[PDB]
C-alpha cells in the first residue's frame, strides 16, 4: 500500500 | 437545550444510519460468526509468517478501514460544509482512533478472541507482529469496552464525537466545528439520559495513545517499503 496517513485520507475525501 | 426534542431524535438516527452503512461488517453478522474460530493449524500458519509479512497484511487492513472511516465522516450532517483543511485535520487526528474502536468492537469476551480476516482468533494469532506489549494493551482495551456493552447507536455517537472534536491543532474554522460538536453532545447526552447510562463514557479507557502507535507503525511501513519485498 504506497498511499498512507494523510495522503490516503486526501485521496479518500475526493469523492 | 434550545434545540427541539424531535430534531435531536432525528440527529441520533441520522448518525446511526451513517455508522451502520459504513461498517465493513454489520454487527449482527459479527455476533453470528462467533462460532467459527481459526483452527490451531491456521493459527500456527499466521505465526510462521515473517514480521514484515504480518505487519504488511495488518497495515493494509488498517488503511482499508481508515477509508471506511472517511466515508463515516462524509455522512455527518456538517462535515462536507467544513473547509477541506479542517476536514483533513480532523481525520488525521481521529480517524485511526475510530478504527481501533471499530476493530475492537468485533471482539468476543467469553473466549478473548477478535474477528480477523474471516474468522475469530485469539491474541496468539498476532505473535508474528512481535510487539507483544502493544498487542496485549489493545486486547485489554477491547475487553474493557466489551464489559460496557455499547449499543450500535452508543458506539455510532461516541465515534462521531471522536472525529468531530474542535480542539485539534490547525483548525481554521474553530467556531464552526464547535457548533457541530456541541450539537452531537446535545444529541448524545439526551440518549444517555433516556437509557440511564450517563456514567459509561467515564469508564471507557483512552485509546488515543494506542491509536497513535498504530498510526506510527502504518507510517513506518510506507516509509521503508523499498527495503522490503515488492507488492
Ligand atoms: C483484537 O484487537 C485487535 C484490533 C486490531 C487488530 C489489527 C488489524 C485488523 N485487521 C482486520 C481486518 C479485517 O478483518 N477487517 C474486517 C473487519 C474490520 C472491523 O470491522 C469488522 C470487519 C481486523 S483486525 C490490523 N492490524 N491490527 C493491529 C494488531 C496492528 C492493531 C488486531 C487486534
Amino acid at each position: 500500500t504506497n498511499m498512507g496517513l494523510e495522503a490516503i485520507i486526501r485521496k479518500a475525501l475526493m469523492g | 437545550p434550545y434545540a427541539s426534542l424531535t430534531e435531536i431524535e432525528h440527529l441520533v438516527q441520522s448518525v446511526c444510519k451513517s455508522y451502520r452503512e459504513t461498517c465493513q461488517l454489520r454487527l449482527e453478522d459479527l455476533l453470528r460468526q462467533r462460532s467459527n474460530i481459526f483452527s490451531r493449524e491456521e493459527v500456527t500458519g499466521y505465526q510462521r509468517k515473517s514480521m514484515w509479512e504480518m505487519w504488511e497484511r495488518c497495515a493494509h487492513h488498517l488503511t482499508e478501514a481508515i477509508q471506511y472511516v472517511v466515508e463515516f465522516a462524509k455522512r455527518l450532517s456538517g462535515f462536507m460544509e467544513l473547509c477541506q483543511n479542517d476536514q483533513i485535520v480532523l481525520l488525521k487526528a481521529g480517524a485511526m482512533e475510530v478504527v481501533l474502536v471499530r476493530m475492537c468492537r468485533a471482539y468476543n469476551a467469553d473466549n478473548r478472541t477478535v474477528f480477523f480476516e474471516g474468522k475469530y482468533g485469539g491474541m496468539e494469532l498476532f505473535r508474528a507482529l512481535g510487539c507483544s506489549e502493544l498487542i496485549s494493551s489493545i486486547f485489554d482495551f477491547s475487553h474493557s469496552l466489551s464489559a460496557l456493552h455499547f449499543s450500535e447507536d452508543e458506539i455510532a455517537l461516541y465515534t462521531a464525537l471522536v472525529l468531530i472534536n474542535a480542539h485539534r491543532p490547525g483548525l481554521q474554522e474553530k467556531r464552526k466545528v464547535e457548533q457541530l460538536q456541541y450539537n452531537l453532545e446535545l444529541a448524545f447526552h439526551h440518549h444517555l439520559c433516556k437509557t440511564h447510562r450517563q456514567s459509561i463514557l467515564a469508564k471507557l479507557p483512552p485509546a488515543g495513545k494506542l491509536a497513535s502507535l498504530c498510526s506510527q507503525h502504518v507510517e513506518r511501513l510506507q516509509i521503508f517499503q523499498h527495503l522490503h519485498p515488492i507488492v
